[PDB]
């Protein structure tokens, strides 16, 4: 779409919506785009907003160099344009950053020596601009993740500032404190002396305080005026700034000066007591670059605006409640929807494996583990993950496995390991249990009934971090079992309906992704028990209507299904076997 | 050549020595998959057969010395330095194949497994190096899959390496994957490793990808785009009232979101600036907007505690009233009468400003825009103008999304493109110099 | 499929032959399927020999044959239930000489070149058990003294008659009908 | 039309998916075949529960339950590797299980749980776990030869089940005879007392088990104490600690209620 | 020790005593900003008593000062909450803790 343009796509989810396609599209063959979908098409577009990101190793203006530090020379590294010179070379501005940010502490307080370095919370970088590449199209300092701003023309005085002043009732200023995006300086101002660049190319240093917030540029060994000063837990990410007029742009210098412990202790926490400089893999340059793709939400907040008279204004009302999960990049200090992961790879495998990492970590009855857990994994983000039908396959799976491993599995586990054992009580209830329940010989439905055997106990603890007792650690952490149920039946229902159609976008993106989690999760409930009466029932008639109706719709055994959702029905299957050979043994007992 | 030598004296067989570890990675290479199944067995069983000759024989010590004489040397262009061109030319390569043939002699055999159990630490004492990261980690996850006893030498200083290996390689799902073969092996778990595994990453909360569920928040603003610019007949003083009628502390787990006050647009589009369109960001989370939440003042998305009589969070029947003036750059609130003891100063004013609302589900709020579309409870400020008076007049005033895209069905959604600059705005006299 | 899944859990490369239940009961069932077992009419022995055929055809068809050669090979010597039930089979499928079975198993032998079959009979033929005296003094011993014995046939002494009956009837059937090509081969 | 009944269904549908397709998973082929088997052999699954079926007075269900706890935590110390964490909860669960009375009233439902099985798979665990790194842990070993000593002790038909596992043991037999304060406490006590005064399994117990304490014994009486010189004891070249253990074991096996056995 | 800012007003005269339950929703929060713990997200209120060391010190001391009904936030410096070893898993070795806390009713 262009300037001042609209337009619409319909995607013939409702085939009467389609204006033209009886006359033309219809006989010919032609299938809507969306015509055997349950389920509203996600699109996706152009982010107005750019973004920092690594710059392509294909990358036809920006290259990167990693110049590894020897003993003498401090590790570097270099940004150059391969396409300089030569018809169409790139004369706008390029923003560069660091992939990593500088932490600044909490609270502000208020031969080089070895323990100085070790006391010390004061971090350096150098930026060591080439002799031929004008220090006037050059800034160097310092940005916060909140820098978005993509201008052609760039200066010091259109940097997006504010100051909030804060005063007593009397109305004095007992502070006021300046907040800013960019803190940066020119390097052609910089150049204080004049000359310093042409006999050596500029080496602008950067000097942070974490402990105060405070902010120093040295250009050529002498310490400039400007300066600035930060709030408290402020992330600053080194970032230079540069219109090249050379092949050779400049290079990140991470070195260290005088009583300044270097960068690389700043930014990652096992070097923080390391002196000597370092750039680990991780380290890597990154260009402002408007190359990607925003997802456009299914549902958004209803909001109902109107206005009620002359003198009550306009009323704006919003009464229902609308969720979504966020995943936060902890070193870019972004967060961004789970959903916007099936068009991510590489975080989708990592994520997926992170959950994997989760529910091995906390395997095997490890309740201290499942506790901890509970914290970075919450109940409600558990219910969404297994809720939401828009979540990629494999981060709905892990999420399913990681709820059953942190709350079911310790239990599942103990009545699956006294399952062929039989300790009947011989009580009055025991007594009363028959084979058949009517003079009909007529096989109950399994799992229904009276059942006295002797049975594990079902306990768990309520996951609190503000009780110094450790006695909660024993039993697994406690989860809406009514409303986990609740759930499970209603999915398994719209489920059956909704594959019975094969439409052409399952939950999850395949068949198994639909089912095998979902089987699972029932699987994992029916074994521990908690399905009670009516709603084994209903199950039963969901699973196979006909042979368990109780005295149109095809149930799971009869849908041609995967191997892996057959495989989950074997074991449903067994299940119900072992019910009925539990009740058998039971009734024999009665009658002895 | 470690012996201060003669380079060209020693005879160094570095291309005899890659073909011959080219032909040995072949020589064990796994089979193949799409192979039938009697095919696969025995081709599986002649690799068995070979490994225990090659363990036997001894021929794993060997590799392992030709590592660590290779290492002794930093980089390629120092080993090219030590021999010559050539050899630092395959150094990595070499190393790289030796890596390979390593984790190939190792790999499904469970008694080389176990007998490399000594040399394990010797082997994670050079994860941290570019140079063979990726070939030790692949030797580790063989070793710790096929060997039930070599899980018990690893120890606390082998797991933090391991970790460590994240935070300064970056994400890698391979070392996600050793850690994950750490905790549980052949369905036994090693809780010792397990609690190492969850003490020492977990509470950092800085390698893992976090998870939350924020509420959702929109922005209502009314249809007036003021601003302040050389030359312009826009008055600088505005003031409107916004009234909480009803507001929901905790609709869901998460608190309320709530914020009034002002929001300014990048250039002169009609488009707010700076900010996300849908998700959880409201007024004052980015340096374009500027909100007040009845106990905090919102700007860049840092909130700083501000004092007033009473102070409380937004609750039912709060009347706060906005002060604008972009003569000198101020942005003052007062809350049901009495002033707030805190402003905004100095901002970006190459830009338009308008009234906005942030919130999430749960409220009831009306604007009182002055005159005909709303009444003051509370007497203007003197020289603020009210802000029904920015209205041009073949306009409408009137209360809408702040951004493009709200909620209706998929096939009426309006899809917007770029829209043109909105310079009306700001009426600049400028007549033909003559 | 029941076949071949069977066939392939012995093709696969193990230390030692696991002990399956479902093999051990599946086994079972196709050789009673076999058999399924005063002067009789010729007419009558004839019908009886067709059905013993066609129910051994039934089997072998689609390769009892070739699984019960692969489970005693991956055997390795080892007596067991495992290796009871598949010369149960063994038999079952080879009742009457077969000279369709006898001729498939000499093929498979041949073109697989197997040695571990050899091997595991040999194998086997050694660790076959006989007459004990100190084990049947000992148990007379025990009854005489007073308490009885847990088991009351005696089976300690001669631990497996059964076995031992089925191992050679099995090469008994794999000659029989003066089978040269066999005789020569074993 | 119906099936009417759970077997019938599963008997159709199993062979219908085998008959509609080739299924690629053995797991699946295998689980299909056993529920098939399942169904068709029903006496079958009575034949197999009955002998796992233990009737209890209603009196006695509540210490029946927490006995069941027990052994519940007991199992699940299997799928853990051993640890100074876990030792702590097999002694406490074993000090449990020989308090409550269940133990003592119903030594059936003990040798149908069977944890005289878990107990020597555990302790066994244990044992080759720093087999040649000699015995870590060693408390709980000597907690579980105890428990395992009072099971003997408990009836003669639990000492029958426990006489099974003879041999085994006796391989694990050269764990702890030269350390002190073990006593009665060791694999090879657990041995003795599986054939103590019994005159039908002393009959039973045969000859290779024995060569193997000999052999013991003449390796005992050639090579001297690798852990007492260690430990700086001045060295013969025979050890009569270990030595004395075995003599011990060859008492009770040849010598039975007073009088002898000539076998 | 702890501060307390009101973010709601509550009756202002009805306080915990000694052997009293408090009955509160909270909502646990690191200095960064990052949740680690929440009764609202398990959607059950949070009981202890005063004065029977159940909970951290500074937790408790936080919500001696509230009053019925109020909603306040506590900011419990690591020496009241956790001291140095942290908390495993959870909590970071000397951490600063940010509690947002209504006390629901006096039992």
């Amino acid at each position: 779409l262009g300037v001042a343009q609209v337009g619409r796509m319909n995607f013939g989810k409702d085939v009467s919506t389609l204006k033209y396609f009886t006359i033309c599209g219809l006989q010919e063959g032609y299938e809507p785009f969306a015509v055997n979908t349950n389920r509203d098409i996600t699109m996706w577009l152009s982010k107005r907003l750019p973004q920092f990101l690594q710059v392509p190793s294909n990358h036809e203006h920006i290259e990167v160099t990693r110049i590894d530090g020897t003993i003498d020379s401090s590790p570097c590294l270099k940004v150059t344009q391969k396409s300089f010179g030569s018809q169409n070379s790139n004369t706008d501005i390029m923003f560069y950053r660091l992939s990593m940010p500088i932490e600044c502490a909490e609270v502000f307080s208020k031969r080089d020596d070895y323990d100085f370095l070790m006391q010390t919370s004061t971090y350096y970088y150098s930026v060591r601009i080439f002799p031929g590449q004008e220090p006037a199209n050059v800034w160097v300092g310092w940005i916060t993740s909140d820098f978005h701003q993509y201008d052609t023309g760039f200066d010091l005085d259109r940097v997006r500032t504010v100051t909030v002043t804060l005063g007593d009732e009397k109305g004095k200023v007992h502070e006021s404190i300046k907040r800013s995006n960019c803190y940066m300086v020119c390097a052609g101002e910089s150049m204080s002396p004049g000359q310093g660049r042409n006999n050596n190319g500029l080496e602008i240093g950067c000097v942070v305080d974490a402990a105060s917030g405070l902010l120093t540029f040295i250009a050529n060994g002498k310490e400039l005026s400007t300066y600035y000063q930060v709030e408290p837990s402020t992330k600053l990410f080194p970032a230079v700034f540069a219109q090249a007029t050379s092949p050779n742009v400049f290079q990140f210098e991470l070195g260290r000066i005088k009583n300044v412990m270097p960068l690389s202790a700043g930014l990652f926490k096992s070097e923080h007591k390391n002196p000597v400089p370092q750039c680990p893999p991780r380290l890597h340059v990154q260009f402002l670059s408007h190359v990607l793709w925003s997802r456009m939400p299914n549902q958004f907040l209803k909001v109902d605006v109107s206005r009620i008279s002359e003198r009550q204004g306009w009323l704006v009302q919003c009464l229902d409640p609308l969720q979504f999960m966020s995943l936060h990049i902890p070193e870019e200090n972004r967060s961004v929807d789970i959903l916007e992961l099936t068009e991510q790879e590489e975080l989708l495998k990592f994520h997926y494996h992170t959950l994997r990492l989760y529910s091995a970590v906390c395997a095997l009855g490890n309740h201290r583990v499942a506790h901890a857990l509970c914290s970075h994994v919450d109940e409600p983000q558990l219910l969404y993950a297994i809720e939401n039908k828009y979540m990629p396959g494999l981060l709905r799976a892990g999420y399913y496995d990681l709820l059953i491993d942190i709350h079911l599995s310790s239990y599942a586990t103990a009545r699956l390991m006294m399952n062929n054992e039989y300790i009947v009580p011989m009580t009055e209830e025991t007594k009363s249990i028959t084979l058949f329940p009517d003079e009909n010989k007529k096989h109950g439905l399994p799992g229904i009934g009276l059942s006295t055997s002797l049975r594990p106990r079902m306990q768990f603890s309520s996951p609190s971090f503000v009780s110094i007792s450790n006695e909660c650690y024993q039993y697994s952490p406690e989860f809406p079992l009514d409303i986990l149920k609740s759930k499970t039946i209603q999915m398994l229902t719209e489920a059956v309906k909704e594959g019975s159609l094969h439409a052409r976008d399952p939950v999850g993106g395949t068949t198994e992704f639909l089912f095998v989690p979902l089987i699972k999760l029932f699987y994992t409930l029916l074994i521990m028990g908690i399905f009670h009466n009516e709603d084994l029932k209903h199950i039963l008639q969901l699973i196979e209507p006909s042979v368990f109706k109780e005295a149109p719709k095809e149930g799971l055994l009869q849908m041609k299904l995967p191997e892996p959702v057959k495989l989950q029905m074997c074991l449903l299957l067994q299940y119900l076997c072992d019910c009925q050979v539990r009740h058998r043994i039971e009734a024999i007992v009665a009658f002895s | 050549l470690s012996k201060k030598a003669k380079a060209s004296t020693v005879d160094l067989p570095i291309e005899s020595v890659s073909l011959s570890l080219q032909d040995l990675i072949g020589y064990f290479h796994p089979p193949d998959e799409h192979l039938e199944h009697e095919d696969k067995q025995n081709r599986l069983r002649a690799l068995k057969n070979r490994q225990n000759l090659f363990q036997e024989e001894g021929m794993i010590n060997l590799v392992l010395e030709c590592i660590d004489r290779l290492h002794v040397y930093s980089s390629a262009a120092h080993f090219a330095d030590v021999a010559g061109r050539e050899a630092g030319e395959s150094w990595k390569s070499i190393l790289n194949s030796l890596y390979e043939l390593l984790a190939a002699l190792i790999r499904g055999n469970r008694k080389n497994c176990a007998q490399f159990s000594g040399s394990l630490d010797w082997l994670i004492s050079r994860l941290e190096r570019l140079e063979a990261s990726s070939g030790i980690l692949e030797v580790l996850h063989c070793v710790l899959v096929e060997s039930p006893e070599a899980l018990n030498i690893i120890k606390e200083g082998h797991i933090k390496s391991i970790i460590s290996l994240l935070d300064k390689h970056g994400r890698n799902h391979k070392v996600l994957d050793v850690l994950c073969s750490l905790c549980v092996c052949h369905g036994v778990a090693v809780r010792s490793n397990q609690h190492l595994i969850c003490d020492n990453l977990l509470p950092g909360r800085d390698l893992l990808l976090q998870t939350r569920l924020v509420n959702h928040v929109s922005s209502m603003r009314p249809n007036i785009f003021l601003g302040v610019s050389e030359g312009s007949a826009q008055y600088k003083k505005w003031y409107y009232e916004l009234m909480v009628d009803h507001t929901e502390p905790f609709v869901t787990a998460e608190a309320t979101h709530l914020r009034v006050g002002w929001a300014s647009t990048e250039g002169y589009s009609p488009y707010p600036g700076g900010g996300e369109e849908w998700g959880g960001n409201g007024v004052g989370d980015d340096l374009f907007s500027y909100g007040f939440d009845g106990l905090h003042l919102w700007s860049g998305c840092i909130a700083r505690t501000v004092s007033s009589p009473n102070q409380h969070l937004l609750r039912t029947d709060d009347v706060i009233s906005c002060c604008l003036d972009l003569s000198a750059p101020s942005i003052s609130f007062r809350i049901n009468g009495q002033p707030v003891q805190g402003m905004f100063e100095n901002f970006n004013i190459d830009g338009l400003f308008f009234p906005v609302v942030s919130f999430s589900a749960g409220i009831k709020v009306r604007f009182l825009l002055g005159g005909r579309h709303g009444e003051f409870k509370f007497l203007p400020p003197p020289g603020y103008a009210p802000c029904y008076e920015a209205v041009l007049p073949k306009e409408k005033l009137k209360v809408e999304h702040s951004r493009e895209y709200k909620q209706e069905r998929t096939y009426t959604r309006d899809l917007l493109g770029p829209t043109v600059s909105l310079t009306q705005a700001a009426f600049t006299p400028i007549p033909v110099d003559t | 499929q029941l076949i071949l899944l069977f066939s392939r859990t012995a093709l696969t490369e193990k230390c030692k032959l696991e002990e399956d239940f479902l093999y051990m009961a599946y086994a079972d069932i196709m050789a009673k399927s076999c058999h399924d077992e005063e002067v009789k009419s010729f007419e009558e022995k004839e019908m009886e020999k067709q059905k013993l055929l066609y129910q051994q055809a039934r089997l072998h068809d689609r390769g009892a044959a070739e699984m019960v050669l692969q489970t005693i090979s991956a055997s390795k010597g080892e007596t067991g239930p495992m290796v009871a039930a598949t010369l149960k089979l063994g038999i079952a499928i080879l009742n009457g000489g077969n000279s369709t079975v006898q001729q498939k198993m000499l093929d498979y032998l041949k073109e697989k070149k197997d040695v571990g079959f050899f091997q595991s009979l040999a194998g086997l033929m050694q660790s076959c058990s006989v007459l004990d005296l100190n084990a049947f003094e000992r148990q007379n011993k025990a009854e005489g003294l007073g308490m009885v014995t847990e088991e009351g046939s005696g089976e300690k002494v001669l631990q497996d008659d059964e076995f031992t009956c089925d191992l050679f009837r099995f090469l008994q059937l794999l000659c029989e009908g003066h089978n040269s090509d066999f005789q020569n081969y074993l | 039309k119906k099936s009417s009944t759970l077997q019938q269904l599963i008997s159709e549908t199993m062979v219908r998916w085998a008959q509609e397709s080739v299924i690629e998973d053995p797991e699946l082929v295998r689980a299909m075949f056993v529920l098939l088997h399942r169904q068709y052999d029903g006496i079958g699954g009575l034949v197999r529960a009955l002998p796992k079926t233990y009737t209890i007075n209603g009196v006695s269900v509540e210490d029946t339950i927490n006995l069941l706890a027990s052994l519940g935590q007991i199992r699940s110390l299997l799928s853990v590797r051993m640890g100074k964490e876990e030792e702590k909860l097999m002694i406490r669960g074993l000090g449990d299980i020989m308090n409550n009375k269940v133990f003592y009233q119903h030594p059936n439902l003990m040798r149908a749980l069977g944890m005289h099985e878990t107990v020597m798979e555990v302790m066994v665990n244990v044992l080759g776990g720093g087999e040649s790194k000699e015995i870590t842990f060693p408390k709980m070993v000597a907690n579980c030869c105890r428990f395992l000593c009072y099971f003997c002790r408990i009836s003669r038909q639990n000492q029958k089940a426990m006489f099974d596992h003879l041999s085994y043991l006796l391989e694990n037999s050269s764990v702890g005879l030269a350390s002190p304060a073990m006593r009665g406490s060791t694999p090879l006590d657990v041995a003795a007392a599986s054939v103590m005064d019994n005159n039908e399994l002393a009959l039973a117990l045969r000859e290779p088990d024995l060569e193997k304490v000999v052999r013991y014994l003449a390796g005992c009486g050639l090579q001297s104490c690798q852990m007492l010189v260690s430990k700086g004891y001045p060295d013969i070249g025979w050890n009569p600690v270990e030595g004395e253990r075995y003599l011990d074991f060859l008492r009770f096996a040849v010598f039975c209620n007073g009088e002898s056995v000539e076998e | 020790g702890v501060e307390i800012e009101t973010i709601s007003p509550g009756d202002g005269r009805t306080f915990p005593k000694k052997g009293q339950t408090c009955v509160v929703h909270y909502t646990g929060m690191l200095q960064n900003g990052k949740k680690f713990d929440s009764s609202r997200d398990r959607n059950k209120p949070f009981k202890f008593r005063i004065g029977k060391q159940e909970v951290i010190k500074g937790f408790e001391e936080g919500a001696a000062q509230m009053s019925l009904g109020q909603r306040a936030k506590l900011t419990c410096t690591p020496d009241v909450a956790y001291g140095a070893t942290g908390h495993p898993g959870v909590i970071p070795p000397n951490a600063t803790l940010i509690f947002d806390v209504e006390l629901l009713n006096l039992e």
